[PDB]
Order: structure tokens, then C-alpha cells, then sequence
DNA sequence: AATGGTAGGGGAGGG
DNA sequence: CCCTCCCCTAC
């Protein structure tokens, strides 16, 4: 289910019966890389804080 | 500083006998003009533009909307070239629609407000 | 109200009155049109005749061989103050100080023939005894192009650039003298100064026109970028050549200098930055001027063109 | 003021037949009239607020090419060469675009002196001035001359990437959204237009004064049969190139024909108005005054770089090459021959071909 | 802004007068206004049902 | 139909 | 585990 395959618009998402945001994809691939860069310049990995 | 009230509304109504007065009362501020069809409304719009003679014609996304919508209606339905009438002279721009308004009226400028 | 809050109409009218183009050509045309509108007037004032190369001539010119300087930043978390220097109007001030223009180019210092020369998109022929006559009044660029000095001919690009930059620095000096006035005036003055900065930058970019150009010159822009890189490197050396200022430059993007002062009580970092700016400015031609303009007490340099 | 002021809100050009307000002849081929001349339409607004349409006549586009003869002509061979190149250009253009009468593409060819801008030239150079009729095909014509299709040899084109409207605005010191100071006009079919009713609601006392000052109704209004109105607005005028008085305020300098600088800052005139507006809007804020102190700078002995020694050696080698035994001087370098007095300068050449009074 | 009007699925009229002012009203309430048009599209009020 | 350049990084999909 | 294609930000 490639990212292009789901790609719901706000109109389709707010009217869909059973549609929930991809919390795993959102969290990981939109929050973990930039925080990893910013905090590996310091010496701490942010990915370990989310698994707990 | 002429008498045009700087605002106006044009509404189509084939004329029942209650809609014009109701609209005028609910507005109470802007003088509303009612016409029998949209061709008369476009002719009145042409006369209005020729009266004030504005140097800039603008709008929000005028390609698929107000100015472009009126132009396409006049070109497809009524076969009436309104772009030659709105110009200040009686007698296919790909770069236009890309970074500006593709509508080119002689004498007047066109501003795509969203761009 | 959307066009009145941004003052779009009045700003475009002012920009058309400054350049000299129609109101529609301000947002519908490109950037070369404004530079052309300036140049046609400035050159017709002095009886110049401009060249108009074709599309086949611009493509067959020499490619750009001079690149700017982007230092690799030391990616870390900086706790101590990090002074951020910056040249104001780098390339325009360079064209003004070193007298770079089309009217002063003599030719590349190497392979100077007497009948067949090459400068960008044109060919020409030097006189018999012009080099033995001008050996004193020349300024060879780092690229290798010989330019006539100001004592024999003042360039035309310099005039437009000085006028535009004077107006810009006046706008900036007026903008930096108001604290109580809200963004109602500061935002408009910032927009005006940014428009003038863009005008100067596209006046530079009008040269060598790598694609879709109308009067390019690869050698001119190459010399401009090369002498800019050389000025930046000389500034780096001057800053790192002082023992009292035990500073080290950690980043810089073709004009900037991020000097790091470990544990330096930022109150005095302003004085150190002002002294560094004055010292680097007093070693350059007149229109060149280094500015301090801020300091980063905490900072993170992620990579090139990425920091906070 | 004492001038008729028109602002530049929008401009456009069109083609029309040569009337008595348009040039119909030339100097190279005077016996061949024109078939169509360009006319510029300037949609502007009077200082009172009334829109006005202006038909600017006599403005013809042009472009320069390198002169082929020598500077030792006797002013009679010049006209022969101009007629020959005019005939060649006209024939070749008519053959390309599919007794050589009624010129349709080329108007006239003259001989002007000039100084090239792409490079360091310190001497007068002779050029042609190919005044064209239809500017839309101008570039196309260049694409022929630069390709060697007209003549046998390829010719570089000078001042052709500048459009027609930009040339017109630069030649007459005109700026966008600025006033056109003109002292004489020519009015057309009824001055107050009666499209629907605007001849009564828009007129006021100021417009009436402007009309009474510049409109005489006896020898100033053009006939309705020869010059009908083509404008859906208020008063319509026609001006000649002689009438535009925004020019003659330009400072023409010739400091590039000799080593004159070897023996003033406001060059851009449109920046002084912005500076004045800035001083006004900063004095309204109780700011004292503007000033800038100069910093005493001490550059390097020669601002040398990495390859400065190699550059100096190469310059010495080139000076040894480009030299033939003598010594050059700044006064005797450029030869004091070919006086170039009869040859017209670009700003002294455009006043030519203007039709008449 | 400051006016009481009467809507009956065919438009509205201004309820001018004095009997209409000395009575509290809430929008949506229906009444049986009996008045008289005087000089414009403004209805006077004499009695209320 | 008209256009100013260079440099840099990050994410997605197919390999 | 490298390539192109796309986004868009900074000089
Ligand atoms: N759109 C741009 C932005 C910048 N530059 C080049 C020309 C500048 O000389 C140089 C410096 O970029 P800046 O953004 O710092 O602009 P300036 O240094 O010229 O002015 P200022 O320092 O006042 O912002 O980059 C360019 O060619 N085109
Ligand atoms: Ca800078
Ligand atoms: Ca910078």
C-alpha cells in the first residue's frame, strides 16, 4: 500500500466511515528523521523514545 | 466622484413579483438591478465598464471564475465576443495562464489576486 | 482589502516608475526586461550601441567555470555566541569597486591575438598599441580578464548600481530608525528594500545568461563570482589572522562568516563583531562593506543552508 | 502646468495607412511611398481624472548593422550605399515572406556614428540605421540578416532585442505611470465622447479649462471623415514626435569618443523622485536628516590574487605581441582624421524622418 | 441594526410607530400587527394580536 | 510565449 | 543500497 495508494483528501477523509490517520507512518516518517538529525547533532536518538 | 455608489448587484429574474422587492429590502444599502436574461446582464456589465472606464479589472482566480467564466459563457452559448467589447478600442497565451492572468483586454489590466 | 493591505497597486506603480516599464510588464514579464530598460537609457545617454546575439550564438559561448564558496559547516550544537557576518550587496558592490562591465572588457589575459579575439558571444580586434598604452590603467580579474581602470573610463553598470544601492541603503537607514511604528510602514519599507535587492541581483544575473539570455557574457560573471570567492577567502584569512580574537569561522554561504567565540559573554561579542567588520571593511575597495547585523548565542548548524 | 500631461497606464501598437500626420517618404528611396506605418496607442489619464487615448505617429522601429564602406566617403556615396542596401533588403524580405514601389517592410537606411558597448571601444564606429515599418516582424528580419540570407556574409545585429515600445519610451525619456509633458495636440471627432452619456456626467470645470486651453475648434480638431474615433472612452488626441517635450531634458554625453576622462551621481533620473518621497515620508516622522560617512579604506598594493604573477607575465607577453618601434601616447593614439561632423549621432538621427509641420 | 420588522414568507416591512416600541419582542415570535402604511415601505402599528 | 543564475538537501519508487 | 524524479529553500 504505497503512499500514493491511500492519499485521501480532507473531503474524502471527513466523510469516510472507517478512516483513521496512519499514526505509525505519520509519527515515524514525518517526526523521527528531523528530530534525529537535530538531536544526533547533540548525541541522543529520538527513535528510542517513541518505542517506549 | 460621480454617482455610481461604488457598489452594485446584477440579478437575473424572468418576472414572481415578490423576489425583486424582497431582495431590494433585504439589501437596503446597495442598489440592485434586475434583468430578464444573462445577455442583457452582460450588456449592462459592458455599459458599466465603459462608463467608469477602470484601468484594472481583477478578481480571485479569474480563469475558471468571474471574468473567465463570463468570457467562456459569452463565447460558447451566446457567440458574443465580450473581450472586444470591454476593451477601450472599438476596432492562446500559454505563458499567460502560467504566471499571470491569460485574459488580455486592450487598454485595461488584469490582476489574478490569488497569484 | 487584500490588495490594499499588501499595497500591491501602489508598490507596482512605484516599481514601474523607477524602472520605466509599463504597469503590466512589472509582473507579467521577467527580470531581464527591467535590466534592459535601465541599460537602454543609460547607454543611449552616452551614444552607445548594444549588441544583439542570436540563440545560436549564446549556446556556443564558453560555459561558466567559476563557482561560489560554500563552506562545509561543523555540524554541532554551539553554546557560545556565534557572530554572523554578511556582505551587503556583494556582487553589485564588486561590480562597482572593480569596474566590471561590458564597456571595460579588453580581453582574457592569455591568448591575446591582434585580429581574432573572443569575449562571450562576440569577436573583435584590438588596436596596434593599446596594451603598451594602458599597461598602467588596467585591473586584471582573478578569472584572467583585463578591465580598464576608472581613470580611463567609468563603467555604465556602476552608475545604475550605485543609484539603486544608494536608494536601498537610504530605505534601510530610514527603516532602522523607527521602533514605535508598527509593521504598517516597516513591512512596506522592507518590501521596497527587498525589491531593490532583487533588482541588483538580477542586474548581476543578466550577465552570462546560461540559458534564455539576450546579451550574456560568461567572462564577466565568471570574474564577478571568482573575485567574490577571493574576497570571502581574504576575509576568512583576515579574521583568522588575529591572535587577540581567537576565533574560527565555522560556516559561510558565499558572503557570510560564522565565527565562533567559545565562552565570550555575548555583551562583548557585539564589540568583537563590530571590530572584525571594521577591520575587514578597511581592506577592500570603497563600495564593499561588511556588516555585523546579528549574533547567535545558541545555534545548531545542521548542514549547508540549514541551521537554526 | 503649461503642458498637456498624460500618464502611461497602458500602451499598444497597430498598423494603419499613412495619413498626412504620418511619414510617407524617406531619404534612401524617397520616390517609393509607404504602404503601412506603425501607430502607438497610449491609454492614459489626464491630471483631472479623465481617461484619454493618444495616437503617437512617426515612431518607427530600427536596428543597427556595421557599415561596409570606408570613413573617407564624400557624403554622396553614402546615399548610394543606403539606397542599395534598402533595395537589397526589400527584395530579399519580399522573396522570403512571399519596380519596387510602395515599400512594405523597410522604411529608410541612414548612416550614423556609434560606439560599441560589448567591449572596450574608444573610437567612433559607423553604423547603419534600418528603420522598419512593421515592428512585429522586426526580429524575424534580424533572423535573416544574422543568418546570411539577405547578403552574402553574416552581419551582427545591434539593438534588436529591445522591443519597439521600450525603444520608444527610452528615446523620449518616458516612464511607465509617469506624465507625458506635451505642449501641442490634435483633437478628433467630437471631443466630448457621447458613447452612452459620459459627455455630461464626467465633465467638470477643470477639464473645461484644459479643453479651452488646448482645443481651438478652428484649426486644432481633425476632420471626422478622415480621422474617426476608435476609442470607447473620453477625449481622444493625436500627437506628433515633435510635440513630446519630455525629451530635450536628457543629458547627452560624448565622453567615449576620445580619452576625455583621462584628460553627477544621479544618473538614473527616476531614482531622485523615490529619494524625495523617502525624505518626505521620513520628515513626516520627525527624523532629522540623512547622511553617510566615508570609511578610509586601504586596499592591497594591487589587490593581487593567486595567479597574479602569471597574469602579469601573460600581460607582458601580450604587450610584446600587440605592439608595432614606437611609443603610444594618450593624446596622439586616436587619429585626428575623419572629422565625423556630417555623420549624425543616434540622438541627432531620430529627429530625422519626422513627417512635417 | 435597531428596528423591528415583520416577515411572513413574502418579505419584511419596518414596524414604525409607538405601540411597537413599548413592548418586548424576541425574533421568531408571530403577531397580528394592524397598522397603516404612511410614507414609505414602513408599516405603522396601532394594535397587536 | 516568454524565460537571470548556482547549490543543497530530503523523500518515494523502482530496482 | 544506487539511480531518477519531485519539492523548494538558501546564496
Ligand atoms: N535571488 C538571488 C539572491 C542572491 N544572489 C547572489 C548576488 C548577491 O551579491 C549574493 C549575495 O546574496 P544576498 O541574499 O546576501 O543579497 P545581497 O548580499 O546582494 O544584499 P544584502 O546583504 O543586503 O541582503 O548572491 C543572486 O544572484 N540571486
Ligand atoms: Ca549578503
Ligand atoms: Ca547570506
Amino acid at each position: 500500500q504505497l503512499l500514493r495508494e491511500r492519499c485521501v483528501s480532507p473531503e474524502e477523509f471527513l466523510e469516510g466511515e472507517n478512516l483513521e490517520l496512519d499514526s505509525e507512518y505519520y509519527i515515524n516518517k514525518i517526526l523521527i528523521p528531523p528530530l534525529d538529525r537535530l538531536f544526533n547533532l547533540i548525541g541522543i536518538n529520538v527513535g528510542n523514545w517513541a518505542q517506549e | 466622484d460621480l454617482d455610481i455608489a461604488y457598489e452594485g448587484i446584477m440579478i437575473v429574474h424572468k418576472a414572481d413579483s415578490t423576489f425583486p422587492t424582497k431582495i431590494q429590502h433585504c439589501i437596503n444599502e446597495i442598489p440592485v438591478m434586475f434583468y430578464e436574461s444573462e445577455f442583457e446582464m452582460f450588456e449592462a456589465l459592458t455599459d458599466l465598464v465603459l462608463l467608469l472606464d477602470p484601468d484594472i479589472l481583477s478578481g480571485f482566480e479569474i480563469h475558471n471564475f468571474s471574468w473567465g467564466y463570463i468570457i467562456e459563457r459569452c463565447q460558447k452559448i451566446h457567440q458574443f465576443d465580450i473581450v472586444r467589447e470591454l476593451a477601450r478600442v472599438k476596432c492562446s497565451d500559454t505563458w499567460g495562464y502560467a504566471h499571470s492572468s491569460g485574459i488580455m483586454i486592450t487598454g485595461r489590466h488584469m490582476i489574478n489576486i490569488w497569484r | 482589502q487584500l490588495l490594499r493591505k499588501q499595497d500591491y497597486i501602489a508598490r507596482n506603480i512605484e516599481q514601474a516608475r523607477l524602472i520605466g516599464i509599463d504597469f503590466h510588464s512589472v509582473y507579467y514579464r521577467g527580470s531581464q526586461f527591467k535590466v534592459e530598460s535601465f541599460l537602454i537609457r543609460i547607454c543611449k545617454s552616452e551614444s552607445f550601441i548594444l549588441l544583439s546575439p542570436g540563440k545560436k550564438d549564446v549556446r556556443k559561448q564558453k560555459a561558466l567555470e567559476c563557482v561560489p564558496l560554500v563552506m562545509e559547516p561543523e555540524s554541532a550544537f554551539y553554546k557560545s555566541p556565534l557572530i554572523v557576518l554578511d556582505f551587503q550587496s556583494l556582487y553589485p558592490s564588486i561590480m562597482i569597486g572593480y569596474n566590471y562591465c561590458y564597456s571595460t572588457m579588453i580581453g582574457r589575459v592569455r591568448e591575446i591575438n591582434l585580429t581574432e579575439n573572443n569575449l562571450g558571444v562576440s569577436k573583435f580586434s584590438l588596436p596596434r598599441n593599446i596594451l603598451a598604452l594602458l599597461k598602467n590603467d588596467v585591473t586584471i580579474a582573478p578569472n584572467g580578464v583585463v578591465y580598464a581602470k576608472t581613470s580611463v573610463r567609468k563603467s555604465t553598470l556602476s552608475k545604475m548600481l550605485t543609484d539603486i544601492l544608494d536608494v536601498r541603503v537610504m530605505i534601510k537607514k530610514t527603516m532602522n530608525e523607527i521602533g514605535d511604528d508598527n509593521t504598517t510602514l516597516k513591512r512596506l519599507l522592507n518590501n521596497k528594500q527587498l525589491a531593490l535587492k532583487l533588482l541588483a541581483n538580477v542586474t548581476y544575473g543578466y550577465t552570462s545568461a546560461s540559458f534564455s539570455g539576450r546579451m550574456p557574457c560568461s567572462d564577466l560573471a565568471d570574474s564577478i563570482v571568482q573575485t567574490g570567492r577571493e574576497t570571502l577567502e581574504k576575509a576568512i584569512d583576515i579574521i583568522e589572522k588575529d591572535e587577540t580574537w581567537n576565533a574560527k569561522v565555522v560556516y559561510g554561504d558565499t558572503d557570510s562568516l560564522f565565527v565562533y567565540l567559545p565562552g565570550k559573554t555575548a555583551i562583548e561579542a557585539f564589540s568583537i563583531g563590530h571590530a572584525m567588520a571594521e577591520r575587514v571593511t578597511q581592506n577592500n575597495p570603497k563600495p564593499i562593506f561588511l556588516k555585523f547585523e546579528k549574533v547567535y548565542h545558541p545555534s545548531i548548524l545542521i548542514s549547508k543552508k540549514r541551521y537554526v | 502646468s503649461d503642458y498637456f500631461r498624460i500618464q502611461l497606464n497602458n500602451q499598444d501598437y497597430y498598423m494603419s495607412k499613412p495619413t498626412f500626420l504620418d511619414p510617407s517618404h524617406g531619404e534612401s528611396l524617397p520616390l517609393n511611398q509607404f504602404s503601412q506605418v506603425p501607430n502607438i496607442r497610449v491609454f492614459g489619464a489626464l491630471p483631472t481624472g479623465h481617461q484619454v487615448l493618444c495616437h503617437v505617429h512617426g515612431i518607427l522601429p530600427y536596428m543597427f548593422i556595421k557599415y561596409d564602406g570606408q570613413i573617407t566617403d564624400t557624403s554622396t556615396l553614402r546615399h548610394q550605399r543606403c539606397a542599395q542596401v534598402h533595395k537589397t533588403l526589400e527584395v530579399k524580405i519580399r522573396a522570403s515572406f512571399k519596380k519596387l514601389g510602395n515599400l512594405n517592410f523597410v522604411a529608410d537606411v541612414s548612416v550614423v556614428k556609434g560606439i560599441p558597448f560589448y567591449g572596450y571601444h574608444v573610437g567612433w564606429n559607423l553604423f547603419y540605421k534600418i528603420s522598419l515599418l512593421n515592428p512585429s516582424c522586426l526580429s524575424r528580419i534580424s533572423e535573416l540578416i544574422r543568418d546570411g540570407k539577405i547578403f552574402g556574409k553574416k552581419f551582427e545585429i545591434y539593438e534588436s532585442h529591445i522591443p519597439y515600445l521600450l525603444q520608444w519610451t527610452a528615446d523620449f525619456n518616458l516612464f511607465g505611470c509617469s506624465w507625458i509633458n506635451v505642449d501641442r495636440c490634435y483633437f478628433r471627432s467630437p471631443v466630448l465622447n457621447s458613447i452612452l452619456d459620459i459627455d455630461k456626467l464626467t465633465i467638470n470645470d477643470d477639464l473645461q479649462l484644459l479643453l479651452d486651453r488646448f482645443c481651438d475648434f478652428k484649426c486644432n480638431v481633425l476632420s471626422r471623415r478622415d480621422f474617426p474615433r476608435v476609442g470607447n472612452g473620453l477625449i481622444e488626441i493625436d500627437i506628433l514626435p515633435q510635440f513630446i517635450k519630455n525629451r530635450e531634458k536628457l543629458q547627452h554625453r560624448d565622453i567615449h569618443h576620445d580619452f576625455l576622462e583621462k584628460l553627477v551621481k544621479p544618473y538614473v533620473s527616476s531614482a531622485r523622485d523615490m529619494i524625495n518621497e523617502l525624505t518626505m515620508q521620513r520628515e513626516e516622522l520627525s527624523l532629522k536628516e540623512y547622511k553617510e560617512p566615508p570609511e578610509t579604506k586601504r586596499h592591497v598594493s594591487g589587490h593581487q590574487w593567486q595567479s597574479s604573477g602569471e597574469f602579469e607575465a601573460f600581460y607582458k607577453k601580450a604587450q610584446h605581441k600587440t605592439s608595432t618601434g614606437q611609443i603610444p601616447n594618450f593624446e596622439n593614439f586616436i587619429d585626428k582624421n575623419q572629422k565625423f561632423s556630417a555623420i549624425n549621432t543616434p540622438y541627432e538621427a531620430l529627429p530625422q524622418l519626422w513627417p512635417r509641420l | 441594526s435597531d428596528e423591528i420588522m415583520l416577515e411572513d414568507e413574502s418579505g419584511r416591512v419596518l414596524l414604525v410607530g409607538d405601540f411597537i416600541r413599548s413592548t418586548p419582542f424576541i425574533t421568531g415570535v408571530v403577531v397580528g400587527i394592524l397598522g397603516m402604511e404612511a410614507e414609505a415601505g414602513t408599516f405603522q402599528v396601532l394594535d397587536i394580536c
